[PDB]
């Protein structure tokens, strides 16, 4: 994740092996049940797309669901990529590219690149979309996983 | 499961089918106003004849300690 | 063992099988236009007779949900 | 590990204790498992080479695969050798030498040596390089594993 | 236990032998050029004879994964 | 052990309770597995001869090979003082005098002597001979241990 250090500024600093293993015992326990969405999104402060994939890609079991939301992420990805085109000529060489689906996907950006948009000013709020895109993935699954 | 099959045993107690209910309630994610609706109709109507019958007797405007005070020895 | 091996029993639930199917295709490590072959034809071909014949119903363009819901009673 | 001080530059920490043991336990429980190999790359985030010989060292059991592993990490080094041959006459003072695929296997350079490679600027990514070893070796090991 | 010591069992799995060697090979402190002498020789020396008859076929330049697969039925 | 300071210069800080009981369960479960030494080496990190001493001091059971390995460790200690002589005329003022076998085992020694050898430039690895002793005598017993 990317949390603020002493001095002042915002840093990157790893996610704990408890948190890893809690997010994994949440899953192991209460599988589909509601409560595993506030619980993803108290573990969730602060983090990156990158800590995001390794939080899913974790997973094991339910790989009907697993792939259900992979393919709702895409789905989120590819509304993220009609609804924002991208912008007109050349990247400035004073800045920064724009993200695309697959950046707030984290698979096309690079770690470094998840801290510049993030860390900048004004800052882009990467980690908020794709948590929307999960949540309401967690809200496909939650009502077919309904019986 | 569906919140229309959320049902009152026989021989079971309120309370659990209560618990039930707001579990299942808990799943959906239908608008306040709905989820109201739902509350005064359906818990009721599902509920067994005999708390029936004593819900019933509450008549309207009757709050969630009430109608479990009064189905208990059912 | 191998993902042709993957095969859905006669009695055995399609909701399991599915998920036999994905952690299976999860150890897999194929280019995703051939694990999307694999997914809209292999899943389909080694599934049940009856439920077999209730996904030939839903047609082509048909998403997990949909067929999820569609074999529950099979 | 090469971790960032609060001071603001790179420098070397030990890897805990409780890491270490979830390192163990994840090898205990789940074997061969893919989930393994996320879980492997979270807990080699600024890892060396010395600590990823120390995580592969540290394994009980499955001597097979450790040894499938080994013979993997040595052609695979044997590789790096060949696609980089080494450079045109001595080596300068005012610079310090480059890797051999038993360097980036941790065998043949230090720990202070690691250190020089990855903190100097260009940094070279020999973790990177071990790991990508490592995971093409889980690959075959995945594979032949599946039943 | 000695390294000479470790042999394959008439009804035992070659794979669970091989784990075996490579476990007391783990305990040999030996030059690695001795212990690739002691992998391509000792191994197949204590295998049981309808495996070494398999791995006879094999040939040499074969690899472990190779071998694994070879025995495995026996 | 003897530690870096964050004001950059290294200071002795004490073993952590839960890493001594990490050593005591290790010994507890693998008894004399391989593992063992790979396990010893990454927890005597930055440590001294007299943490060493604490660390074999603190074992119970398994008396036979406590007991080979002290006459082994005295062995490679004799050795020590063997192979290198005392020196040359009476020790200068400026100076502090060199190690025998017994300060390496930490015997005749003090910490604040431990930490002088250690700390001081050049430094002297008194660490890392009785290391090559303790790993040498768990050859040793390995060796013997194994069935």
């Amino acid at each position: 994740p990317i949390v603020q250090n002493l001095q002042g500024q915002m840093v990157h600093q790893a996610i704990s092996p408890r948190t890893l293993n809690a997010w994994v015992k949440v899953v192991e326990e209460k599988a589909f049940s509601p409560e595993v969405i506030p619980m993803f999104s108290a573990l969730s402060e602060g983090a990156t797309p990158q800590d995001l994939n390794t939080m899913l890609n974790t997973v094991g079991g339910h790989q009907a669901a697993m792939q259900m939301l992979k393919e709702t992420i895409n789905e989120e990805a590819a509304e993220w990529d009609r609804l924002h085109p991208v912008h007109a000529g050349p990247i400035a060489p004073g800045q920064m590219r724009e993200p695309r689906g697959s950046d707030i996907a984290g698979t096309t950006s690079t770690l470094q690149e998840q801290i510049g948009w993030m860390t900048h000013n004004p800052p882009i709020p990467v980690g908020e979309i794709y948590k929307r895109w999960i949540i309401l993935g967690l809200n496909k699954i939650v009502r077919m996983y309904s019986p | 499961t569906s919140i229309l099959d959320i049902r009152q045993g026989p021989k079971e107690p309120f309370r659990d089918y209560v618990d039930r209910f707001y579990k299942t309630l808990r799943a959906e994610q239908a608008s306040q106003e709905v989820k109201n609706w739902m509350t005064e109709t359906l818990l009721v109507q599902n509920a067994n004849p005999d708390c029936k019958t004593i819900l019933k007797a509450l008549g309207p405007g009757a709050t969630l300690e009430e109608m479990m005070t009064a189905c208990q020895g059912v």
